[PDB]
């Protein structure tokens, strides 16, 4: 029933990923295998910069003249990058499907960087991550980060420390450009009203020429006694995107006191973070780690086939809402072919969520979960939030 | 931003990896 | 049974410190949610009722013979209430079971 | 003031005595027609 | 494929079976906030946070359970013409989801202490929803941009919390959830079941509804000074209502003047109210085109966010390139380009399956008849330059309304705008 | 009587009727019309920041100081101007100049002083609002005006916590000069008003900070609260302090109604209403006038339902005085209340103070209550006709307040 | 003279813990008062300067001692403000005691 995602690989190692479907809107992307992982402490905010710098112009657009291209067709030009990937998508009309392939391979190769903008876009970089302190969960999942992969490029955060931003020029950005940017390391992914021997034809014609970490364990803490509310980050160690247990890990999560509770699976290639965020007055806090440890606690040893079914039935609305749209479609056959090599189709993952009991939801929970070193990360009036021996205390249960 | 600073490495700390947290 | 009725009514003596039936039940956790749920002049009234009734048991007295409560005269105002809360209560356990 | 405002120069008189029903006593997690959205689960949402 | 049944009773069914694995449905009601009156301001907006409270059917314990025991999803939006509930679900779950949506629909109870419960819960999302200034700024508005009926904001004025009682939410339902007013509209569902939920449920109310007044322009302008950081101010004038050949035109205007940037943190570098306040102004600024169109009338404007100091004169800067196309100042080429990037927004829009669902159901409630996305396109092309150069001239002419806020030591007023 | 003016612009007007107690107030133009959007409600924590503790003595000394001797020192704001002022036993009245100067003149402005005053300026602020005059009078100023007198009398909620000492210093150095303030005097001797004004009042002499022009708006801003009576203000633009129209304006305001005589239905619009609603209400005629511009108009309080054609009949009345429909009789009765009225203000003592000192910062000059009282009576029966029309034309700003479902618009009124 | 004061500051040994001579205060109402109207600079430092030395402590460790205070480098950032307080108390207890 759901569209096929029939993929090709051309010589330069670019597959060209496709899933046709009758919306004559589609959404073509670039996803390219390249992050803050790969970034050496002395290049730590290129990717940032460059996903800045990528629609300022190119040669053969030069400047605003690009993306007056995209206005002309009435398009979206969007960018993100990640600690692993770095996407840049399009969505557009069916029938301007060739001219918009054709921007995208300006994006990623032809690109200008223009030492004009490079200034202005270290003052725009430079100022939003002077306020982008603002943002507390963005901070407190930084520190996490920071804490739980100490030593790895994984825990280096995207945008970079202040530092390198001011510190960075054209021909590292170029390095960073022309090391990274590798075809065979690179989906050219479309979604929508496309067909993929068009895509291909048009691949083949343009973007033909395209040329590990531990986790810590350990606990860091930011005090300001200003701030309104506190936000805490609690995680383990995920096992990474190959592991087929973290689909038994999201039925975990679809089962589970602060203002504000949420739950993450982070995946990276073969590690990862899978626990709790929540934001919450300073005089409940404790409360809080209490009451969401018990939860883990009660999924590793008190697991139930209600519950279970329950989270079951969640992950599956989840993933069809999530393959839903020709945005998250084509996000997601970039990162399936990123990450797994392949796109798995949804009966696949039906199977996989069929097949999970409590038995071996409790199993894989008390393998992940029980008596493990967490990640603790907070910030804000965060006094009465407990100490590393309380947290890791409730990590297990005396009574089993 | 606070992206700035970096973690102090407790290394020295730090002793001897799932294989040896079983054993730790 | 109806004559029998009133006279055990009579014989149990809450209707003697002017009580009604309903304020003299025990306040679990499902009467003080129908409690909860009372509408504020019926509540009012029962805890006026009820230090009424503290007042004259205080003082060892009763209320006059014309100013008793009667066994028809029994509005059972919080009855209803309490059914809903029972129901609810019974509703959510049989889900967890 | 009073000789205008008459009624109403105490209203445009503010005073204070200066040396010394009364005041009763008197934060959450953070273009188009703006369209209000929520839901069972569905977190509040301004879609505008 | 779109199959619509306007039933006797005023409702419509509509439904679309793609054979979905997640099928939505949803029902639609003419009951907005524009349908209160000063005596129950804020109705609405407890109506639509009271949707999973205890109805004749299903309790307020049964619902919430029954619809995360499938996955499902409850929703509610609102805007101040319509109200949708939307349900959505495995096929395998969709019987007693529909039974869930239109107990919620058709036969609530509205107990005291629920909505005595729930009044706190409605302080906490007004608090939520004016956390960004563009809320604010968009509800001082329309208050001041009309007089009695879409004057009424969307969420709940202070002093009405703790003032809302079960008897107006039973009003306010038994007055507008009739089903002549009514449309339930499913994706991913046969025709034949939402016909048969049409008969057991939607029974209830099959009147045409206590009308609405008509909403009357008024102008003038509400400030707010409250010291934030960026100066907000949205001017507008009356327009075509919703339903309208004006709105397409000025639909048309707004994708002329600029109608969001397409790229990320777009520079707009097309459109003609950006490049006529950045060739002036080298502070940041956001400058847009609002248009919100309602069955009896619109509102078309501009909107600014720019630092407190340049707030006047790229309000004029804008301002003055608007009469630029009051004056005929345009080109064909910007027009085509307008009406690209219209069909592909519309194009986008219905793409999603809640879009999708959204619009039918909007259509149905509006016209009673679906308008296939074809029919559309070429409406939207018989919309010709000079049809947008007239839009313009209405807004250029017509009394103005403006909502500011921010640090307004240097915003204009609309005698010197 | 005295007014003589010192050489820095200090003015000192002083009087001697040796009376048991005496009052000695100062009087500066720095109201709330001088702040801009910048430090809006500067003004407000000014006036509440009599207690601080200043260079000349501490809050402490100075507070118990001053109760020691029974003695009182208050602060009164308009718009335009502030005063403050002392009373006590003339045996004490040297160290009441001693802390009232020093309060003037020599300001500390300690940080946590006014971090502790601001949570009491909430505080006056919700105290004050407890009624309805008040918010519909700040609503029609601010509604009225552009710049200057649409600044409120009360600090914003927003400004709250956010005004520090540098404003406060910046304010009084910019405003409490010399040539802004006269210091008057009664039951004192002129020449200690002097010497005070030499060891004070003589050190800060420029002109300050010149204030801008006022500048007419019109609008209405409408408040739905659901409280039980609708309350509405509908004014327009009027004569300014120093003109023969503004006496036009205070007769046609004591012609139409101002203020109950009796514990007054005769009012032309308390008649005009009466003959058709027999609902509750009160309606009078607002004249407030500063020394740029002023405004003119109608109050109105009643039902909500009846809220509409109430305020209509009392427009409609005015409409009547704007075509010639008055009579003679009439207007010499409005004089007689007009100059009754004047006569009780200055009446009492502090009263008595007050004006002079307004007097004094407004024209430099006293005028003898019989002055007045020729010039009034100047203002003739076209006169008063007049300054109705310029209200019944000029473009109104409206104020209201309460269940407005029935209250008209400005293009309905 | 100052030189053994300095030698006494030595002895002191907050510098060797890094501790501002007001750090070193015991906390007094009076002092407290001071502390209140010290301006937040002072006292986000104050506090982190007086974290320190407790964590110091609680390891039986001293600050490098290029890190530790100078005798000259001591500043007395509270003594004014207490200066104030105490005038103030003074002033109050005298009226008091008359």
């Amino acid at each position: 029933s759901v569209p096929e995602t029939q993929v090709s690989i051309l010589d330069n190692g670019l597959r060209v990923a496709s899933e046709q479907s009758s919306h004559a809107t589609c959404t073509v992307g670039v996803w390219i295998d390249a992050g803050s992982r790969y970034e050496t402490e002395k290049n730590n905010g290129a990717g940032y910069f460059l996903e800045h710098l990528a629609f300022k112009g190119t040669k053969n657009r030069p400047g605003n003249a690009l993306e007056k291209e995209v206005e002309s067709i009435g398009a979206h030009l969007n960018a993100y990058s990640t600690r692993e990937h770095t996407a840049y998508l399009i969505k557009a009309l069916s029938k301007d499907l060739p001219k918009v392939v054709e921007l995208l391979a300006d994006i990623v190769q032809n690109s200008s960087l223009e030492d004009s903008q490079i200034e202005k876009e270290r003052d725009v970089i430079l100022r939003e991550m002077q306020e982008n302190d603002a943002s507390m969960q963005n901070v407190v999942f930084d520190y996490l980060h920071a804490t739980a992969f100490q030593g790895t490029p994984l825990a280096q955060a995207v945008e970079g420390p202040s530092e390198n931003v001011r510190r960075l020029s054209r021909t590292d950005l170029t390095d960073y450009l022309n090391r990274h940017y590798k075809a065979p390391r690179m989906v050219l992914a479309a979604a929508g009203g496309v067909e993929h021997q068009q895509l291909l034809d048009l691949a083949q014609k343009h973007l033909s020429s395209v040329s590990p970490c531990r986790f810590t364990g350990s606990e860091i803490r930011h005090r300001d006694d200003a701030l309104p509310l506190a936000h805490v980050a609690i995680a383990v160690e995920g096992p990474g995107w190959a592991n087929p247990d973290n689909v038994t890990l999201q039925v975990a999560n679809a089962i589970i006191l602060c203002q504000s509770f949420q739950t993450f699976n982070i995946s990276y290639s073969d590690t990862g973070l899978l626990g709790a965020h929540f934001v919450c007055d300073a005089m409940s806090i404790d409360d809080m780690v209490f009451f969401l440890q018990g939860q883990w606690m009660r999924l590793c040893t008190s697991a139930t086939e209600s519950e279970v079914t329950r989270g079951k039935n969640i992950l599956r609305n989840a993933l069809v809402s999530h393959l839903d749209g020709t945005t998250p479609v084509c996000e997601d056959i970039g990162r399936s072919l990123l990450t797994y090599g392949r796109r798995i189709p949804l009966a696949e993952w039906e199977s996989r969520i069929q097949e999970v009991d409590a038995q071996m939801l409790r199993d894989i929970c008390s393998k992940y979960f029980y008596d493990q070193c967490p990640a603790v990360a907070g910030y804000g009036p965060i006094e009465q939030l407990p100490d590393y021996n309380r947290i890791r205390s409730g990590m297990f249960w005396l009574r089993f | 931003s606070h992206t700035d600073v970096k973690v102090p490495d407790f290394s020295d700390y730090r002793r001897a990896s799932k294989e040896s947290s079983e054993a730790r | 049974l109806d004559g029998f009725r009133k006279w055990y009514y009579n014989a149990a003596g809450f209707n003697k410190l002017g009580l009604m039936r309903d304020d003299t039940l025990h306040e679990t956790e499902d009467v003080k949610e129908a409690i909860r749920r009372l509408p504020e002049d019926l509540y009012n009234d029962r805890m006026f009722r009820i230090k009424r009734a503290l007042d004259l048991t205080m003082r060892h007295q009763i209320l006059p013979k014309d100013q008793w409560t009667k066994y028809e005269e029994d509005k059972f105002y919080l009855e209803p209430y309490l059914k809903e809360v029972i129901r609810e209560r019974k509703e959510r356990e049989e889900w967890a079971k | 003031v009073a000789a205008r405002s008459g009624p109403f120069a105490p209203v445009l008189s503010a005073t204070s005595r200066g040396v010394a029903g009364a005041v009763p006593a008197a934060v959450l997690d953070v273009a188009r027609p703006l369209v209000a959205t929520v839901g069972l689960n569905v977190p509040a949402s301004v879609r505008f | 494929d779109l199959e619509f049944t306007k039933l006797p009773n005023g409702l419509v069914i509509a439904s679309l079976e793609n054979y979905a694995p997640l099928s939505r449905i949803g029902l639609f009601v003419k009951a907005g906030s524009r349908y209160e009156d000063s005596n129950n301001l804020g109705t609405s907006h407890l109506l639509r946070l009271a949707s999973s409270l205890t109805t004749k059917g299903a309790s307020s314990f049964k619902i919430t359970r029954g619809i995360e025991a499938v996955g499902g999803k409850l929703s509610v939006t609102a805007t101040r013409e319509n109200m949708a509930y939307t349900v959505e679900g495995i096929r395998s779950d969709i019987e007693i989801l529909m039974e869930f949506l239109l107990n919620v629909t058709t036969a609530p109870e509205f107990r005291r202490w629920e909505v005595a419960a729930l009044r706190s819960q409605l302080k906490i999302d007004k608090a939520v929803a004016f956390q960004n200034s563009q809320t604010r700024i968009i509800e001082n508005l329309h208050d001041v941009a009309y007089k009695n009926a879409l004057a009424n904001p969307l969420y709940c004025p202070d002093y009405r919390m703790g003032k809302i009682t079960s008897e107006e939410l039973h009003y306010f339902v038994q007055n507008h959830f009739t089903s002549a007013r009514m449309a339930l509209v499913g994706l991913g569902v046969s025709h034949s079941v939402l016909k048969q939920v049409a008969e057991q449920f939607l029974n209830m109310r099959g009147g045409l509804g206590l009308a609405g007044a008509k909403a009357k322009y008024r102008g003038g302008e509400i400030r707010e000074q409250n010291g934030d950081n960026l100066v907000h101010a949205a001017i507008v004038a009356e327009s075509a209502a919703i339903g309208n050949a004006e709105a397409n035109a000025f639909s048309v205007l707004q994708h002329l003047l600029g109608a969001g940037p397409h790229i990320k943190r777009g520079n707009n570098t097309t459109s003609l109210l950006s490049q006529s306040v950045a060739k002036g102004s080298h502070q940041p600024f956001d400058v847009s085109a609002f248009n919100a169109s309602y069955s009896d009338s619109g509102l078309f404007g501009i909107y600014t966010i720019s630092q407190a100091a340049a707030a006047g004169e790229v309000i004029n800067a804008a301002y003055n390139q608007v009469k630029a196309v009051a004056q005929g100042n345009l080109s064909s080429a910007d027009v085509q380009a307008a009406k690209n990037k219209l069909k592909a927004g519309y194009l986008m829009s219905v793409e999603t399956s809640e879009g999708f669902l959204s619009e039918i159901g909007s259509q149905a409630l509006a016209a009673g008849s679906y308008m296939p996305p074809s029919t559309v396109l070429q409406q939207i092309d018989s919309v010709a330059d000079a049809d947008v150069v007239k839009a313009a001239k209405k807004f250029v002419s017509g009394k103005k309304s403006m909502a500011a806020s921010g640090n307004l030591g240097h915003t204009p007023f609309l005698d010197e705008l």
